[PDB]
C-alpha cells in the first residue's frame, strides 16, 4: 500500500481521483442559474420499488437562501451538511444577517482535504450549492472532494454528467425563466436516466429570493412533466 | 519508483519525487506572469475555466494592504499558504506596528513549506506562488516552490507554457525594469509577456486578472469590465 | 514510515470474515478440551489439561478453571496468559456491580461486558484479538443456572451442553447424543467425564491431566457453592464413575 | 517523530500460531541451561555461568537474582532482556504488593505480576516478546515453597523440578529419575550439580557454575537486630567456595 | 500577583524641534533602603531608541534581555538590518505595550512604568508611555512616578501643546530636564544624585551622558530656619 | 492512537472495507420487516446446526432501543451490540433533552450516521451489519420501517429484507406486497412475513423469530406454537 | 425590569417594560425586552442586560438549527429546555436571568414556560418576572379570569406593567404587548407611560395617590 | 493585591442625523489627580464608514479598538470584500464584549455610522456587550451629566407645544449637522465645567455618504 495523502507522478492527489470515480457512479443532479432563481433537480434511483422513494432526500435545505443538491457516496454527505447549516446559522449569530453563498461554500470546501494520517479519506460526494444574496444574485456553486469550487450557470453531476452537460451547453441562455430552467432540469433528467422518469423517481426544487428554498411536491411536479412531453409533442 | 511512496525518502540519486510531483502539479496549472520596475509591482495571470458555463478560477489573493500573490497549482493549498501570510502579515502589524518585509514573507513561506517535506504523513504543497509587495525597501518580486525555494526576481513566471513569457521577460530586463510613476505601461509590458504563453487561445474580458502594488497604491485586484483597458 | 509492518489485525477479507478472529480460533482449536453442562440442580465445568509432566505441581495449579466470583466460574481454552487478563477485568467488573448495586453481578451482564472487550480487538486500535475463549458456569435469582461461552469474536450463546477447544465437533455430537433436559448434577458429572474420556488425545483418562468444578445449590438451604474439586477429588469421581 | 507503532507486530498466522512467541522460544532453546528443583525444606535454582572472554569478570554479571528476601530468579534466553524483568519485578512487588498490605507478595503472585508483563509485550503495540522463560523459585507463610516457570507467551506453570534452555530435554529426563516427594535441600543441591554437569562443557567449578537457594531464614543476612518477627531473608546465593565443597563429594 | 522589591524611581522626558530627551537616576531602592547606587535605567535600542524604565528592577532586567533579543532577532535573514529594516522607536514600543497588556491580562504582570524615546526614520520625535496595566499615552512631556507630578508640571512650562516643540531648542530642554531632576532630588526621598539623560536627535543621532550629577542647589536658607513655631534659639 | 486510514477508496471509486463488510451481512442470518395498516412485523431466521442451545438467554435476534421502536440485524453478531447500546443511549438522552420519545426516523438517522463516522476515521474498520428499524413516532398511528447498511445509507421501506438468501426473499415481497393494501391485520401481516421466511429457511420449527409492533409502545414476541400455527395453516393452503 | 405573561381562554398575553439600570442611573428607557425567535416562539428578559440578549439571541440560532435538522418546528417545551440546561451548566459562576418562552405548537397548545439562572424550569399559566415582579402579580392576579376577552387580557397585560412601572423604581419607560394564538404572535404596539399613565388615570379613574 | 483596572477618564458623544451621524470625544487622558496628556485620541475611524470609542480603561479601550478593526480586515478576506454594516458590526462587537463576559473589558463603547438605507446610525454598548440602536448617547465620566441634556434638545423629551395644555409634545425631527455640533460643543464645555476628569480638547469624527471628516475644539485646560 501507500500513504492517504500520496501525488501520483503526474502531481494529482490518488485518492481524491478515486473519489472522483464514485462520484460518476452516483445518481444524477442537475442545477439550473437565472435571473429569476435557481433551479435543482435530482435522479432519485430507488434501487427497488418496495422502497419508499419519498424518503430518498438529495435535495437539501442549507438556510432559508441557500438550498443543496449531491451525487455519489451520498451517506458522506450528511456532516457536510450539518457544517454547512452551523456555518449559515452561525454567521447570522456573530453578524446579524445572512452569510453569501461563495463564502458558505467556501466554508463546506474548507473540510475537504481535511483528511490525511482529521478524518480517514476524501468525502465520495459531489455537491451542488444553490442560493441567492444581495451582493452577487442567484449563484450556482459545484463543490468537489479536492476542495475546489466552481461557479456555474448551469451544471451536471453524477453519472450522466458528460451527456447531460453538452445538452446544458447548448439549451442555456443568460434570459432563461424560471419556469424554463424547470423545464429543462426535467427535460435533461428523462434523456440521461435509466428509468422513465416520472414526479416518483425525480425531484424538483428552486430558491427564489422572495421565497426561499422550497422542495416541490410530487403532485407540482407531476404536471410540469405533463407541461414538458406536451411541449414536446408539439412540434 | 520504490522510492516515492512518501515524502520522507530520499531516491538513491538524492531526489525527493513527491516533491518533483507536487512541482508537476504547478506545471499543469494556467499561467500566471511577475513582475516589477523600482516603483510598483505587478502580477498578470490567465483564469482557466470548467467549460464554457462555469467561472474562471481566481488566481490572485490579496494578503495585507502592500502584499498579495498568484496561483499556479492546486488551488486550495494556495488558499491555506495564503491564509498564512495574512496571518503573518497581520501579527506583524498588531504586534510591532510593522508592515512585513516581503523578504520575511519569502523566509516564512520557505519554512512552513519545507516542515511538509521532511516529516512523515504530511504531503507536500501542491501549488507554487508569485509574490509581490512595496515595503521600505521598495518594490519586490517572489517566486515560491513546494519544494520550499523562494526566489527574489525583476520578473518571472509559472504554470503551463510559462517558458514564452519568462523568455520574453529575460530580453524586456532593461525595458521594464525602468517603467517607474507609470501603473499602466507595466502592466501592459506585464500583459505582452503572458501572451508569449498562449496557444489556440487569447485574453478576453472574464479571462484575464490583473493586480498591481506601489509607492503610492495598495495591493489591488482588477477583473472584468476593468482589464478591458488592456486587451 | 511504519505503515510497512502493519499487519492490520482488524480488517476484512473479502469474503466478509475477520482474518485474525479466524486465526484465533483456529489457535483455541488445539487446546485442551473444556466442557460445560448444564443440569436442573447445578452446572459442572470439566477441562482436559496440556499433555502433562510427571513433574508438574498438580495441586497447587490452574490453567483451566478460574473463579469470577462466588457465584460465577470459567473454564478456559486458548492463551492461559490472555486468559488470565480478562479474568481480571471481569473480576474488577464484578466487584464494581457489587460496590455500584449491592447485589451480585447476573451472569449474562458480566459474560456480555467481557465479550464487548473482545469485540473491540476486532474493530478499532489494531491489536491481536485475544486468543481465548471461555465456558461461562454461574448462578443467579433471575434465570438461575447458566452456562455461556464466548469467543475471540466477542460473540456469546447460552447452552445446555458445550465444549470449547480440541474435538468439539466429536464431543458435541455425544454430549447431542446423552443429555436429557430432567438430568441431574450427579449424571451431568459422569457424562462430562466420559465424553473427554472418549475425544481425548491421551491413550486413557487420568486424575492428573483434569480440572474439575461444580456449582450446585450444595450447602444450606437456597445458597449456591462452588467447587473446585482437588486431586485426590477428581481420582475419587473418577473411579466413582468406572473409568480408572 | 514520535512512536507511530500503536499495531501489533505480534500476530495469529493462518495455522494459528503467534510466529514472535515461536521465535522468542526459539532464543530461549539456544540458551545456556538452568534449572530448578524443590525439596521439603527448600528451593534450589542455577545455571552455568557461561563467560564471554576470560578477560570478563563474571561475578559482576549475576544470572541468578533477588527479587524479594523469600524470592529469587534465574533464566534463559537473551540476558539483557531479563535484567530489565528483574528491574521491573522487583519495582512491582513494591508498587503493586507492599507498599498496600505491609508485607511481601507471595510466590505465585508476583510470579503473576511478572507473567502479566511479558504477555503485555505479546500484545501491545510496537514491541517484540521478552526473549527469556523464567525459572521463579520462592517461600511465602501460606504456600510454603514453590517454584514456577515463566515463558515467553506470559504462561506459567508451578513444577516439582524443571529446566529450560539448550540441554533441557536431558535434564528434564535426569530429574523425573532422581526426584521424589522425600528430598531434603541438601540432596536436590546434589542432584541440581549433577544435572548440570551433563549440560557443561569447559570447566565445571563453583565459578563457572551460579546456584542459590530458598531455604531457612538467615537472621546474620539480615542487617539489624531487635524486631522479633523479622528473621532474615530466606535467600541465599552459594559462595564460590560453598560449590566446590559439595563437588568433591560428588 | 506580585510585588515590587527593587525599584527604580521617576523616569522623565520631553520633545524639542529636532528630537527627545529622556531622564532617570541610577538608584535601586529596597523599601526605603537606598541599597543600590549604580543602576543604569535608561536602555538605549540600536542609535535613535531609548528606553526608560521604573518599578521593579528584575522586571526591568528582564525587559533588558527581551530587547537585546529582539536587536538580535531581527537581524536574522535582514540583510537591511542597519539601514531601512533596523528596529523603529514605534515597533519597539508596541512590542513592549503588546508584552505589558498580555501580562496584565494574565494577571501577572512586569511591575513597571516605561516611556520609550526616539526618533523616527522620517525625523519624526517619537514619546509614548506604557505601564503594568498596559495603559498607553503620548504627550510633548511624560513622566512616571514623582517625576509625573513635579516634572511635567516644570517641563509643560517649556512645552504646552504641540505648537511649542519647533520653538524649543536642545540647549532649552536639556535644562529644563536637569532642572526637574534637581526637584525631583529634593522633594523625593527615593530619588538620587546621580543620573543618566540621554539625547536622540535627527541630525547628532544618540547622546548617551553618564555619571551627571545634581549641581547649584540652594540649602543656605536651613541656617535660619530653627524649632517648629515659637522656639526662637 | 492506531490511526491507519483503513476504509479509502480504490482505483475504480470503490471503498472495498465497507463492500467486504456488506458480504459479512450477506453471509449473516436472514431478517425481514413487513408494515401492516397498523403494525410492523420483524421476522428473523434462526440457523439450525446448533441444538443444545439454551433459548431462555442466548441474545434474541429482534432488540428494543426503546418502548416502542425495535432493531433488528443481519452480519456480525458482536458489532450489533455496539450499535444497539449507542442507540439505546440517544434514545434516553432524547427523552431527557427534548422530553419526547425519539420518531423511528430519528433514531435511523442516529444509528446510520454512527455506521457511516467508522467509514471514514482512522484505526477503525466498518460495522459488519445492516439492520431493520421499526416502530411509530410517539403519538402517531402510522408505521415505520427503515433499513441502514454499513454505508451508512438508510431508508424507509414499505417491507425489506437483509441477511443471506434476501434476494430470493425481496423477490417474494416484491410480487405478493401490495403497495394500494397493505396487510391490513396483524394476523394478515405476520403470516405474509413467515410466507416470505419459508422460501428461505427449512422447516419452521426453532428456525423463525417473529416481533409484532403496534402502536403506542405495544410490542410482543411470538412463542414458537403461535408461530408453528402459522407454519402449519400456509403449508395445508399450499398442496392445490 | 418587570415582564409578564399569562394563559387564558383566547391563548397568551406578554407584556413587558423596557427600561435598563445601572443602579440608579436610567441607562435607558426604551431598550426591547421581548425577542421573537420565530413566528409562534417569545421569550421574554429580565437580569443582565448582555446575558438576556446574548443567550436568548443564541436560544434563536439553536431553535433554527432544529427545524433545519428535523424539518419541523421546535416545541416550547424543548426550546425552553435548551436555555434552561445552558445556564444550568454556568450555574455559580454568577449569570443573571429570569425568562419566559411563550408560544404555541399544535401537540402543546398554547404554552409557558418560566427558566431562570438558578436553573429553575416550570411550566405554568401565569407568571411575572423582574424586580417589579410583584407589582404586576398584585394587579394582574385581582383581574385575572380564566374567560377574559382578548381585548380585556391585553389591557390587563398592559395595566399590570403600568402598575410596576409606576411603584417600581427600576421599571418603567414604555410598555410592549403581543398576543399569542395558534396563528402565532401578533404585536400590539409601543405604549410610553409619558401619554399611557395620565390616559388610565383619566378614564380609568384610579391612581388617585397621585396628585391629579 | 495587584489590581488590572485603572480609569482613564474622558467621557464621549454619539448623535444621528438623517444622512450623517457625529461621535465626538474629549482628547483628555487621566489617572487619579493628573493628566497624562491633552491630546490623546480616543475615537477611531475603523474603515467601511464606521467610527467606533471604548471609554473607560484605556488599555481595554485600544485592545478593544484593535479587535474589531482587525475584525473588519477578516471581514473583507473572508467575505469577499464585501461593505460592513453597521448593524453587523454592532452585533459583532457584541461577541467581541460578550467574549470577556467573565473578566470584561472596563469600557463604555459606542460606534457611528449610516445604516443600509444611508440613515445616520447610533448604536452603543455596556462593558459586556449589552447594545441598543438610538439617535442619541453619551457614554464616560460625564455620561449623566450630557445625557438628559441630549433627551432635551435631541428628542424634546418634556417639551411641550406651547398653549396646547401640555396635551400636545414637541414633535421629533432630525437635526441639521450644524445643530448637532453645536449641541456636541455645548455639551462638552458644559461637561469640563463640572467634570475634572474632562477638558482639554474636543475631537469630533462626521460620517456622511462621502466619508469621515474630523473638527478639532479648544477646551479649559485646568
Ligand atoms: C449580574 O448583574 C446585573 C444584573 C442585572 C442588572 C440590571 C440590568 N442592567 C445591566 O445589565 C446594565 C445595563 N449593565 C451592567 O450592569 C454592566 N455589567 C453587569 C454585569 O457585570 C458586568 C457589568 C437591566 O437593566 N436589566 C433589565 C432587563 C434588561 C434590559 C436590557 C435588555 C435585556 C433585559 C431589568 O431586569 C430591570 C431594569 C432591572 O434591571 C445589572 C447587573
Ligand atoms: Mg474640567
Amino acid at each position: 500500500d501507500r500513504g492517504v495523502s500520496t501525488f501520483s507522478p503526474e502531481g494529482r492527489l490518488f485518492q481524491v481521483e478515486y473519489s472522483l470515480e464514485a462520484i460518476k457512479l452516483g445518481s444524477t443532479a442537475i442545477g439550473i442559474a437565472t435571473k429569476e432563481g435557481v433551479v435543482l433537480g435530482v435522479e432519485k434511483r430507488a434501487t427497488s420499488p418496495l422502497l419508499e422513494s419519498d424518503s430518498i432526500e438529495k435535495i437539501v435545505e442549507i438556510d432559508r437562501h441557500i438550498g443543496c443538491a449531491m451525487s455519489g457516496l451520498t451517506a458522506d454527505a450528511r456532516s457536510m451538511i450539518e457544517h454547512a447549516r452551523t456555518a449559515a446559522v452561525t454567521h447570522n449569530l456573530y453578524y446579524d444577517e445572512d452569510i453569501n453563498v461563495e463564502s458558505l461554500t467556501q466554508s463546506v470546501c474548507d473540510l475537504a482535504l481535511r483528511f490525511g494520517e482529521l478524518m480517514s479519506r476524501p468525502f465520495g460526494v459531489a455537491l451542488l450549492i444553490a442560493g441567492h444574496d444581495a451582493d452577487d444574485g442567484y449563484q450556482l456553486f459545484h463543490a468537489e472532494p479536492s476542495g475546489t469550487f466552481y461557479r456555474y450557470n448551469a451544471k451536471a453531476i453524477g453519472s450522466g454528467s458528460e451527456g447531460a452537460q453538452a445538452e446544458l451547453l447548448n439549451e442555456w441562455h443568460s434570459s432563461l425563466t424560471l419556469k424554463e430552467a424547470e423545464l429543462l432540469v426535467l427535460k435533461i433528467l428523462k434523456q440521461v436516466m435509466e428509468e422513465k422518469l416520472d414526479e416518483n423517481n425525480a425531484q424538483l426544487s428552486c430558491i427564489t429570493k422572495q421565497d426561499g428554498f422550497k422542495i416541490y411536491d410530487n403532485e407540482k411536479t407531476a404536471e410540469l412533466i405533463k407541461e414538458l412531453k406536451e411541449k414536446e409533442a408539439a412540434e | 519508483n520504490n522510492y516515492d511512496g512518501d515524502t520522507v525518502t530520499f531516491s538513491p540519486t538524492g531526489r525527493l519525487f513527491q516533491v518533483e510531483y507536487a512541482l508537476e502539479a504547478i506545471k499543469q496549472g494556467s499561467v500566471t506572469v511577475g513582475l516589477r520596475s523600482n516603483t510598483h509591482a505587478v502580477l498578470v495571470a490567465l483564469k482557466r475555466n470548467a467549460d464554457e458555463l462555469s467561472s474562471y478560477q481566481k488566481k490572485i489573493i490579496k494578503c495585507d494592504e502592500h502584499m498579495g500573490l498568484s496561483l499556479a497549482g492546486l488551488a486550495p493549498d494556495a488558499r491555506v499558504l495564503s491564509n498564512y501570510l495574512r496571518q503573518q502579515c497581520n501579527y506583524s502589524s498588531l504586534v510591532f506596528n510593522r508592515k512585513l518585509a516581503v523578504e520575511r514573507a519569502g523566509h516564512l513561506l520557505c519554512d512552513k513549506a519545507q516542515k511538509n517535506t521532511q516529516s512523515y504523513g504530511g504531503r507536500p504543497y501542491g501549488v507554487g506562488l508569485l509574490i509581490i509587495g512595496y515595503d521600505k525597501s521598495g518594490a519586490h518580486l517572489l517566486e515560491f516552490q513546494p519544494s520550499g525555494n523562494v526566489t527574489e526576481l525583476y520578473g518571472t513566471a509559472i504554470g503551463a507554457r510559462s517558458q514564452g513569457a519568462k523568455t520574453y521577460l529575460e530580453r524586456t530586463l532593461d525595458t521594464f525594469i525602468k517603467i517607474d510613476g507609470n501603473p499602466d505601461e507595466l502592466i501592459k509590458a506585464g500583459v505582452e509577456a503572458i501572451s508569449q504563453s498562449l496557444r489556440d487561445e487569447s485574453l478576453t474580458v472574464d479571462n484575464l486578472s490583473i493586480a498591481i502594488v506601489g509607492k503610492d497604491t495598495p495591493f489591488t485586484i482588477y477583473d472584468g469590465e476593468a482589464v478591458a483597458k488592456y486587451i | 514510515g511504519s505503515r510497512r509492518y502493519d499487519s492490520r489485525t482488524t480488517i476484512f477479507s473479502p469474503e466478509g470474515r475477520l482474518y485474525q478472529v479466524e486465526y484465533a480460533l483456529e489457535s483455541i482449536s488445539h487446546a485442551g478440551t473444556a466442557i460445560g453442562i448444564m443440569a436442573s440442580d447445578g452446572i459442572v465445568l470439566a477441562a482436559e489439561r496440556k499433555v502433562t509432566s510427571t513433574l508438574l505441581e498438580q495441586d497447587t495449579s490452574t490453567e483451566k478453571l478460574y473463579k469470577l466470583n462466588d457465584k460465577i466460574a470459567v473454564a478456559v481454552a486458548g492463551l492461559t496468559a490472555d486468559a488470565e487478563i480478562l479474568i481480571n477485568t471481569a473480576r474488577i467488573h464484578a466487584q464494581n456491580y457489587l460496590k455500584t448495586y449491592n447485589e451480585d453481578i447476573p451472569v449474562e451482564i458480566l459474560v456480555r461486558r467481557l465479550s464487548d472487550i473482545k469485540q473491540g480487538y476486532t474493530q478499532h486500535g489494531g491489536l491481536r484479538p485475544f486468543g481465548v475463549s471461555f465456558i461461562y458456569a454461574g448462578y443467579d435469582d433471575r434465570y438461575g443456572y447458566q452456562l455461556y461461552t464466548s469467543n475471540p469474536s466477542g460473540n456469546y450463546t447460552g447452552w445446555k451442553a458445550i465444549s470449547v477447544g480440541a474435538n468439539t465437533s466429536a464431543a458435541q455430537t455425544l454430549l447431542q447424543m446423552d443429555y436429557k433436559d430432567d438430568m441431574k448434577v450427579d449424571d451431568a458429572i459422569e457424562l462430562a467425564l466420559k465424553t473427554l474420556s472418549k475425544t481425548t488425545d491421551s491413550s486413557a483418562l487420568t486424575y492428573d491431566r483434569l480440572e474439575f468444578a461444580t456449582i450446585r445449590k450444595g450447602a444450606n438451604d437456597g445458597e449456591v457453592y462452588q467447587k473446585i474439586f482437588k486431586p485426590q477429588e477428581i481420582k475419587d469421581i473418577l473411579v466413582k464413575t468406572g473409568i480408572t | 517523530m514520535t512512536d507511530r507503532y500503536s499495531f501489533s507486530l505480534t500476530t495469529f498466522s493462518p495455522s494459528g500460531k503467534l510466529g514472535q512467541i515461536d521465535y522468542a522460544l526459539t532464543a530461549v532453546k539456544q540458551g545456556v541451561t538452568s534449572l530448578g528443583i524443590k525439596a521439603t525444606n527448600g528451593v534450589v535454582i542455577a545455571t552455568e555461568k557461561k563467560s564471554s572472554s576470560p578477560l570478563a569478570m563474571s561475578e559482576t554479571l549475576s544470572k541468578v537474582s533477588l527479587l524479594t528476601p523469600d524470592i529469587g530468579a534465574v533464566y534463559s534466553g537473551m540476558g539483557p532482556d531479563y535484567r530489565v524483568l528483574v528491574d521491573k519485578s522487583r519495582k512491582v512487588a513494591h508498587t503493586s504488593y507492599k507498599r498496600i498490605y505491609g508485607e511481601y507478595p507471595p510466590t505465585k503472585l508476583l510470579v503473576s505480576e511478572v507473567a502479566k508483563i511479558m504477555q503485555e509485550a505479546t500484545q501491545s503495540g510496537g514491541v517484540r516478546p521478552f526473549g527469556v522463560s523464567l525459572l521463579i523459585a520462592g517461600h511465602d507463610e501460606f504456600n510454603g515453597f514453590s517454584l514456577y516457570q515463566v515463558d515467553p507467551s506470559g504462561s506459567y506453570f508451578p513444577w516439582k523440578a524443571t529446566a529450560i534452555g539448550k540441554g533441557s530435554v536431558a535434564a528434564k529426563t535426569f530429574l523425573e529419575k532422581r526426584w521424589n516427594d522425600e528430598l531434603e535441600l541438601e540432596d536436590a543441591i546434589h542432584i541440581a550439580l549433577l544435572t548440570l554437569k551433563e549440560s557443561v562443557e569447559g570447566e565445571f567449578n563453583g565459578d563457572t557454575i551460579e546456584l542459590a537457594i530458598i531455604g531457612d531464614e538467615n537472621p546474620d543476612l539480615l542487617g539489624y537486630t531487635g524486631i522479633p518477627t523479622d528473621k532474615g531473608p530466606r535467600f541465599r546465593k552459594l559462595t564460590s567456595q560453598e560449590i566446590n565443597d559439595r563437588l568433591e563429594a560428588l | 500577583t506580585q510585588q515590587p522589591i527593587v525599584t527604580g524611581t521617576s523616569v522623565i522626558s520631553m520633545k524639542y524641534d529636532n528630537g527627545v530627551i529622556i531622564a532617570a537616576d541610577n538608584l535601586g531602592s529596597y523599601g526605603s533602603l537606598l541599597r543600590f547606587n549604580g543602576v543604569e535605567r535608561l536602555i538605549p535600542v540600536g542609535d535613535n531608541t531609548v528606553v526608560g524604565i521604573s518599578g521593579d528592577i528584575s522586571d526591568m532586567q528582564h525587559i533588558e534581555r527581551l530587547l537585546k533579543d529582539l536587536v538580535t532577532e531581527n537581524a536574522y535573514d535582514n540583510p537591511l538590518a542597519d539601514a531601512e529594516e533596523a528596529l523603529e522607536p514605534s515597533y519597539i514600543f508596541e512590542y513592549l505595550a503588546t508584552v505589558m497588556y498580555q501580562r496584565r491580562s494574565k494577571m501577572n504582570p512586569l511591575w513597571n512604568a516605561i516611556i520609550v524615546a526616539g526618533v523616527q526614520s522620517n525625523g519624526d520625535q517619537f514619546l509614548r508611555y506604557v505601564n503594568l496595566l498596559g495603559v498607553t499615552y503620548s504627550s510633548p512631556t511624560l513622566a512616571t512616578g514623582f517625576g509625573a507630578h513635579m516634572a511635567n508640571p516644570l517641563l509643560r512650562k517649556v512645552v504646552d501643546r504641540e505648537s511649542d516643540i519647533p520653538k524649543t531648542t536642545v540647549q532649552v530642554a536639556e535644562e529644563a530636564i536637569v532642572n526637574a531632576m534637581r526637584v525631583l532630588y529634593y522633594r523625593d526621598a527615593r530619588s538620587s544624585r546621580n543620573f543618566s539623560l540621554a539625547i536622540i536627535d535627527k541630525n547628532t543621532g544618540l547622546t548617551f551622558k553618564k555619571n551627571l550629577q545634581v549641581e547649584n542647589m540652594k540649602w543656605d536658607f536651613a541656617k535660619d530656619i530653627k524649632g517648629y513655631g515659637t522656639q526662637k534659639i | 492512537g492506531y490511526d491507519r486510514a483503513l476504509s479509502i477508496f480504490s482505483p475504480d471509486g470503490h471503498i472495498f472495507q465497507v463492500e467486504y463488510a456488506l458480504e459479512a451481512v450477506k453471509r449473516g442470518t436472514c431478517a425481514v420487516g413487513v408494515k401492516g395498516k397498523n403494525c410492523v412485523v420483524l421476522g428473523c431466521e434462526r440457523r439450525s446446526t446448533l441444538k443444545l442451545q439454551d433459548t431462555r438467554i442466548t441474545p434474541s435476534k429482534v432488540s428494543k432501543i426503546d418502548s416502542h421502536v425495535v432493531l433488528s440485524f443481519s452480519g456480525l453478531n458482536a458489532d450489533s451490540r455496539i450499535l444497539i447500546e449507542k442507540a439505546r443511549v440517544e434514545a434516553q438522552s432524547h427523552r431527557l433533552t427534548l422530553e419526547d420519545p425519539v420518531t423511528v426516523e430519528y433514531l435511523t438517522r442516529y444509528v446510520a450516521g454512527v455506521q457511516q463516522r467508522y467509514t471514514q476515521s482512522g484505526g477503525v474498520r466498518p460495522f459488519g451489519v445492516s439492520t431493520l428499524i421499526a416502530g411509530f413516532d410517539p403519538r402517531d398511528d402510522e408505521p415505520k420501517l427503515y433499513q441502514t447498511e454499513p454505508s451508512g445509507i438508510y431508508s424507509s421501506w414499505s417491507a425489506q429484507t437483509i441477511g443471506r438468501n434476501s434476494k430470493t426473499v425481496r423477490e417474494f415481497l416484491e410480487k405478493n406486497y401490495d403497495r394500494k393494501e397493505p396487510p391490513a391485520t396483524v394476523e394478515e401481516c405476520v403470516k405474509l412475513t413467515v410466507r416470505s421466511l419459508l422460501e428461505v429457511v427449512q422447516t419452521g420449527a426453532k428456525n423463525i423469530e417473529i416481533t409484532v409492533v403496534k402502536p403506542d409502545s405495544d410490542i410482543v414476541a411470538l412463542s414458537s406454537e403461535e408461530i408453528n400455527q402459522y407454519v402449519t395453516q400456509i403449508e395445508q393452503e399450499k398442496q392445490e | 425590569t418587570t415582564t409578564l405573561a399569562f394563559r387564558f381562554q383566547g391563548g397568551i398575553i406578554v407584556a413587558v417594560d423596557s427600561r435598563a439600570t445601572a443602579g440608579n442611573w436610567v441607562a435607558s428607557q426604551t431598550v426591547k425586552k421581548v425577542i421573537e425567535i420565530n413566528p409562534f416562539l417569545l421569550g421574554t428578559m429580565a437580569g443582565g442586560a448582555a446575558d438576556c440578549q446574548f443567550w436568548e439571541t443564541w436560544l434563536g440560532s439553536q431553535c433554527r438549527l432544529h427545524e433545519l435538522r428535523e424539518k419541523e418546528r421546535i416545541s416550547v417545551a424543548a426550546a425552553s429546555k435548551i436555555l434552561s440546561n445552558l445556564v444550568y451548566q454556568y450555574k455559580g459562576a454568577g449569570l443573571s436571568m429570569g425568562t419566559m418562552i411563550c408560544g404555541y405548537t399544535r401537540k402543546e397548545g398554547p404554552t409557558i414556560y418560566y427558566v431562570d439562572s438558578d436553573g429553575t424550569r416550570l411550566k405554568g399559566d401565569i407568571f411575572c418576572v423582574g424586580s417589579g415582579q410583584t407589582f404586576a402579580y398584585g394587579v394582574l392576579d385581582s383581574n385575572y379570569k380564566w374567560d377574559l376577552s382578548v381585548e380585556d387580557a391585553l389591557y390587563l397585560g398592559k395595566r399590570s406593567i403600568l402598575a410596576a412601572a409606576h411603584r417600581d423604581a427600576y421599571s418603567g419607560g414604555s410598555v410592549n404587548l403581543y398576543h399569542v394564538t395558534e396563528d402565532g404572535w401578533i404585536y400590539h404596539g409601543n405604549h410610553d407611560v409619558g401619554e399611557l399613565f395620565w390616559k388610565v388615570k383619566e378614564e380609568e379613574g384610579s391612581f388617585n395617590n397621585v396628585i391629579g | 493585591q495587584f489590581n488590572p483596572y485603572g480609569d482613564n477618564g474622558g467621557t464621549i458623544l454619539g448623535i444621528a442625523g438623517e444622512d450623517f451621524a457625529v461621535l465626538a470625544g474629549d482628547t483628555r487622558n487621566i489617572t487619579d489627580y493628573s493628566i497624562n496628556s491633552r491630546y490623546e485620541p480616543k475615537v477611531f475611524d475603523c474603515g467601511d464608514n464606521i467610527v467606533m470609542s471604548a471609554n473607560g480603561f484605556a488599555a481595554d479601550g485600544d485592545a478593544l479598538v484593535k479587535r474589531f478593526k482587525n475584525s473588519v480586515k477578516w471581514y473583507h478576506f473572508d467575505h469577499n470584500d464585501k461593505k460592513l454594516s453597521i448593524n453587523s458590526a454592532a452585533r459583532n462587537i457584541q461577541h467581541l464584549l460578550y467574549g470577556k463576559r467573565f473578566f470584561p473589558y472596563y469600557v463604555h463603547t459606542i460606534i457611528a455610522g449610516l445604516d443600509e438605507d444611508g440613515k445616520g446610525a447610533v448604536y452603543s454598548f455596556d462593558p459586556v456587550g449589552s447594545y441598543e440602536r438610538e439617535q442619541c448617547r453619551a457614554g464616560g465620566a460625564a455620561a449623566s451629566l450630557i445625557m438628559p441634556f441630549l433627551d432635551n434638545q435631541v428628542n424634546f423629551k418634556n417639551q411641550y407645544e406651547p398653549g396646547t395644555n401640555g396635551k400636545v409634545k414637541k414633535p421629533l425631527k432630525y437635526l441639521s449637522v450644524e445643530e448637532v455640533i453645536k449641541l456636541v460643543r455645548d455639551s462638552f464645555t458644559s461637561a469640563t465645567e463640572r467634570h475634572i476628569q474632562v477638558g482639554d480638547g474636543l475631537e469630533i469624527l462626521i460620517v456622511t455618504k462621502d466619508g469621515v471628516r474630523k473638527e478639532f475644539y479648544e477646551l479649559k485646560r485646568d
